[PDB]
C-alpha cells in the first residue's frame, strides 16, 4: 500500500509554531523527493515547500524564511517546521512526491487553523 | 488628461457646495430687503451655471468663476458691516485657488492670492464698520454660519482632491505591477535592468562550468497524424506545464521550449559545486513524471534525455525579440547525445560519468554510459 | 513610504516658514513688553525644535505641533485686541491641517477643523475687543502683516505639496513607460493583454494560410573551432541585428532566433492576399545582404534558405517563459527543405511553385524548384 | 558607376511640404527595394520610409501619416512626399537599398531644414 499520512495539525494563534509530520509507506525516501502543498479553497493546491534527494530545499515566496522542510531517513518521514504563522496559512496541508502529485493519488491531509480562541 | 479631469472635478464639486451654502443663507434671511436679493439671485445663478458651461474652452472659465465670486462678495460686504465675515471667505479662497489651478499657471495663481490680500487690508478700513441693516442678531448668526462654512468648504475640497489623487495612484500602481510581474516571470531580474537601459551593449557572460539537459518526444509526427492540431497544442501545453512546475520546484532554470524539445540549464545564473548531481536527480524525476502522464491517444509518451556538461556562454542576441539563450560546446554534446539516445533512457558521456559515478548509478554502453538511477544505499 | 515622506517634507517646510514669519514680528515689535516676550521665546523654540525631533515615533508629533500652535496663538490673542488678526490664522490652519494629515485619519482631521471653528466663534465674543497694549499703530501694522502671512504660508505649502506630487508622478510614469516599451517590443500587443489577465486560458489561434522561411548557416562549427567564443557571439549578434532591421523594414514578423537558425513567418497576426510574394522578395533581399556581409575570418558566410506555406496554429505554450510560437505542417516542410537546401540557394516545393511562378522566377530541380529571383520585366 | 543622387531639399517653415527625389544609376529599381533614412546628429542614421519591390510600403512611427514614399520605374526614381513638417525633421536625408545600407556606400544626401525665415 503506497500511502502517505500527515499529522500534527490543529488550532493555534497568529504567530505560533507547528511541526507537521509526513510518514510514507511503500517507497524509499532517500531516492525520492518530497513536497508540502497547502489548500485553502480560493485556489487549487499550491506547493509551499520542497526537499530533493541530496539535501537541496526550496520554498514559495510567500512563505520563505518562516517554514523549514527537513527529512528523517530512518523513520521515512518529512517534517515541516512552521513559524510566524499568519491567517493566510490556515489551510489543509498535504505531502507528496511529484509522481503522486500529477497522478492525483493523495492521502487525507492535515488541517491547520490560525486564529484566536 | 487626468490632471485636467481632476481640476474640473474639484471645481465642479466646489461650485455645487458653495451654491448649497448660499441657498441656506438666502432662505434663512428674514426682512433683509430686496436690494440684496437682486444681487443674490445673480450670484447664485452664475455659480450654478458655470459648471454647466465649463466646456466653452480654455482656462478663462475657472477664472471667470473667481471674478464673479470676488465681485459678489465685495458687493455684499460693502453694504453690510465688517463683522458679518466677508474677510474670512477671502482667506479661504486665497489658499483654495492655488490648489484649484494647475502648476503651469502658478505665477498667475500667486497674483490672485495677492489680489485677495489687497482687498482684505482695504476691507477692514474702507468698508463702513458695523453697518446695521435690519436685525443685527441675524447678522451675528450670519457670522457664525460664515465661520462654519469657511472651514467646511476648504476641508471638503481638499479631502476630495486628495481622494482623487490616491485613487489615481492606486490604479497606476496596479497597472504597472502586473506588467512588472510578467516581465520578471519571462526573464531573470539581473539582466532585465541591463535590457531596460537606453544604452545598448552586447551581453556576453562566460561561465566556467555548467550542465545542460535535453529532452525530446519520440514519434510525435505519428501522433499528430491521428489527432486534431488544436488538441495537440493543448496536450503539449499540459505536458510542459507539469515539467515547468517540476523545474521550478527543483530550482533549475529552463531557457526555452521549442516544439517537442525541452531544454534545462543548471548553474548559469549562480554557480554551485553540485550542479551535475542536481541535474541528474531532476532528470530521473522528469522521466518518472513523463512515464506516469497519459496522452489523448492513451499510449505512453516516451522521452529521450541526454545530458552534457562544460563551460558555457550566456546572453541575449539580436536587436529584437530577446531571450536569455546559452551557448557552448556542452550544447552540441547534449544535442548529439539526445539525438542518439534510446527510447525511455538517459545518456551521458564519459566526462559526466567521471563525476556522477560516486553518487549515482551509471551502467551499460565517443563512449557513453547510460544513467540508470541513484544509489539506494545512504 | 513615499506618502510618509511627502507629509514629513511639507510639515518641515511649514515649520521653517512659520518660524521665519514669527521672527520678523518679534524683531519689529518695539516697547511691547516682556510678558509677551516670554511666551514668544517658548513658541519659537518649540516650533524650531519639532522638525528636528520628528522621528520620535508615530503621528503624535505633528499633532503636538498643532497643539503648541493653538495654545500659543490663543494665549497671544487673548491679551491683545481682536483686530490684531488671530482669527485669520485659525481659518488658514483649518484648511491646512487636512492636507497635512493623511487620509487614514481624515475623521480626526475633521474634528481638528471643527475645534478651530469652535474657537473662532468664541474668539470674537470671549476675547476683549480692541485691547490696547502700548502703541496701536504697531497693532494695525501687525494686522496687515497677519493678512499677508496668512495668505503666503498657505500658498507656499499647497504649491510645495503639488510640486512633490507632480515629481513623483513623473518618475512613476517614466519607470512604467520603459518596462511597457520593452514588453511591447518582445511580444505582440494583442496577446500581451491576454497574458496580463489573471485568468489562465490556453491560447490557440487557427490560421488558414501562412508562409514560413527558415535560414541557416553552413559550416558554423568549423568557424567556431578557429575563433574565440566571445567574438563568435558578437558576430552572431551583428548578423541578426542586420537581419532584424531588414525584417522590420519589410514588415514581416520573426518568432525566434535559435543559434544559427533564423525563422520568419508571414501573415499570422494579420492575413493578407500576397503573403507569399512578400516572403519571396524578403528572402531575395536577405540572401543579397548576407552575401555582402563579412565575418571575422573574412570568408563569406553562405546561408541555406527554405520556404514553405500552409495553415498554421499560433499561441503560447507552457506556464513559464512564454513566447509567441507557431505550429503546423508548413513548419515541418520548411525544416526539411532548409535541411536539404544547397549552399547559397533558396528552395521551395511544388505547391509554392504553383503560386510564385506568375510573379517570380523559379527554375531547375517531393519535387522542388529553386527560387532564382524576380521577373525583370514589369 | 553604382550611384544614388538625392535632390529637392531646402528651407521651409513648420507645416510646409517637400518632395525629395532619389535617382539611381547602375541598378534596376523594379527588382530592388528602396529606403529613405534621415540623419540629425543626436543618433546615427535612422530609416523613416521603405518601399519594396511589389508596392508594399512602411514608415517609422514618428513619421507615419505625414510622409509618403512612391516609385517611378521609367525614371528609375523614388520620391518622398513630406507633409506637416516639424522641427524634429530637420536633417540630412539619404536614399539606399539594404545592400548599400549595410555596406556603408552612400551618396551625399540632401539637406532639409524646418524653421521660420
Ligand atoms: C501536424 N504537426 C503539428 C501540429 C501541431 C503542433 C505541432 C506539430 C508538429 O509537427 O511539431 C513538430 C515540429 O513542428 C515541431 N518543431 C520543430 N521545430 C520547430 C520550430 O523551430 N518552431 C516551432 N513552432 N515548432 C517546431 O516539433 C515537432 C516534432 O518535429 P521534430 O523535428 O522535433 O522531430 P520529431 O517528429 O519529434 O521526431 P524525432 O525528433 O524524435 O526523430
Ligand atoms: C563552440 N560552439 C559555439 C560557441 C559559441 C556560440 C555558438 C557555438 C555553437 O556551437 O553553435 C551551434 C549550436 O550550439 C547552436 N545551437 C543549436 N541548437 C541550439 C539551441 O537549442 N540553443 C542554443 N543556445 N544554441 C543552439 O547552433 C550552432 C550550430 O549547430 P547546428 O546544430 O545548428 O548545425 P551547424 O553546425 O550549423 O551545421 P549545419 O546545420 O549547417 O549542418
Ligand atoms: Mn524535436
Ligand atoms: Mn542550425
Amino acid at each position: 500500500q503506497w500511502q502517505l499520512v500527515e499529522s500534527g495539525g490543529g488550532l493555534v494563534q497568529a504567530g505560533g509554531s507547528l511541526r507537521l509530520s509526513c510518514t510514507a509507506s511503500g517507497i524509499i525516501l532517500s531516492i525520492n523527493s518530497m513536497g508540502w502543498y497547502r489548500q485553502t479553497a480560493g485556489n487549487e493546491r499550491e506547493w509551499v515547500a520542497f526537499s530533493t534527494a541530496g539535501g537541496s530545499t526550496t520554498y514559495a515566496d510567500s512563505v520563505k524564511g518562516r517554514f523549514t522542510i527537513s527529512r528523517d531517513n530512518a523513520k521515512n518521514t518529512v517534517y515541516l517546521q512552521m513559524n510566524s504563522l499568519k491567517p493566510e496559512d490556515t489551510a489543509v496541508y498535504y505531502c507528496n512526491t511529484p509522481a503522486g502529485r500529477v497522478g492525483g493519488t493523495w492521502g487525507q491531509g492535515t488541517p491547520v487553523t490560525v486564529s484566536s480562541h | 488628461v487626468a490632471r485636467r479631469q481632476r481640476v474640473l472635478t474639484i471645481t465642479a464639486w466646489l461650485a455645487v457646495v458653495v451654491t448649497g451654502s448660499f441657498a441656506l443663507m438666502q432662505l434663512a434671511t428674514g426682512a433683509g430687503g430686496w436690494y440684496i436679493a437682486l444681487i443674490n439671485v445673480f450670484t447664485a445663478v452664475t455659480f450654478a451655471i458655470v459648471p454647466l458651461l465649463h466646456r466653452f474652452g480654455g482656462l478663462v472659465a475657472p477664472l471667470t468663476f473667481i471674478g464673479t465670486a470676488y465681485v459678489a462678495i465685495f458687493a455684499i460686504g460693502w453694504d453690510v458691516g465688517t463683522d458679518a465675515g466677508a474677510q474670512f471667505f477671502f482667506l479661504v479662497a486665497a489658499a483654495l485657488v492655488v490648489l484649484l489651478v494647475g502648476i503651469e499657471h502658478t505665477a498667475l495663481a500667486v497674483g490672485l492670492a495677492a489680489v485677495a490680500a489687497g482687498l482684505v487690508i482695504a476691507l477692514e478700513f474702507l468698508v463702513p464698520p458695523d453697518t446695521g441693516l435690519q436685525p443685527p442678531w441675524a447678522m451675528s448668526v450670519s457670522f457664525v454660519l460664515t465661520t462654519v462654512s469657511a472651514c467646511g468648504v476648504a476641508v471638503a475640497t481638499v479631502w476630495f482632491a486628495l481622494r482623487d489623487t490616491a485613487r489615481a495612484e492606486a490604479v497606476m500602481e496596479a497597472e504597472h505591477d502586473r506588467s512588472e510581474a510578467l516581465l520578471a516571470n519571462m526573464l531573470p531580474a539581473s539582466i532585465a535592468e541591463r535590457l531596460k537601459e537606453p544604452e545598448r551593449n552586447i551581453i556576453a557572460d562566460k561561465y566556467d562550468e555548467a550542465s545542460v539537459l535535453f529532452a525530446d518526444i519520440v514519434g510525435f509526427t505519428e501522433r499528430a497524424s491521428s489527432t486534431a492540431p488544436a488538441d495537440l497544442v493543448r496536450f503539449l501545453d499540459r505536458l510542459y506545464s507539469a515539467f515547468d512546475e517540476l523545474v521550478d520546484q527543483h530550482g533549475l532554470e529552463k531557457i526555452k521550449v521549442s516544439g517537442d524539445s525541452y531544454m534545462v540549464v543548471s548553474g548559469v545564473p549562480r554557480p554551485r559545486p553540485d550542479h551535475t548531481q542536481a541535474l541528474a536527480d531532476f532528470a530521473l524525476d522528469m522521466t518518472n513524471v513523463a512515464a506516469q502522464l497519459k496522452d489523448p491517444r492513451g499510449n505512453p509518451v516516451p522521452l529521450r534525455v541526454g545530458l552534457a556538461t562544460g563551460p558555457v556562454v550566456a546572453g541575449v542576441v539580436g536587436s529584437r525579440r530577446f531571450f536569455y539563450d546559452v551557448w557552448g560546446d556542452a550544447v552540441n554534446v547534449a544535442s548529439r547525445m539526445e539525438s542518439t539516445d534510446s527510447v525511455g533512457q538517459i545518456q551521458v558521456p564519459d566526462e559526466v560519468y567521471e563525476r556522477l559515478k560516486d553518487d549515482f548509478v551509471l551502467r551499460e554502453r565517443m563512449r557513453t554510459w547510460y544513467l540508470i538511477g541513484r544509489k539506494v544505499a545512504a
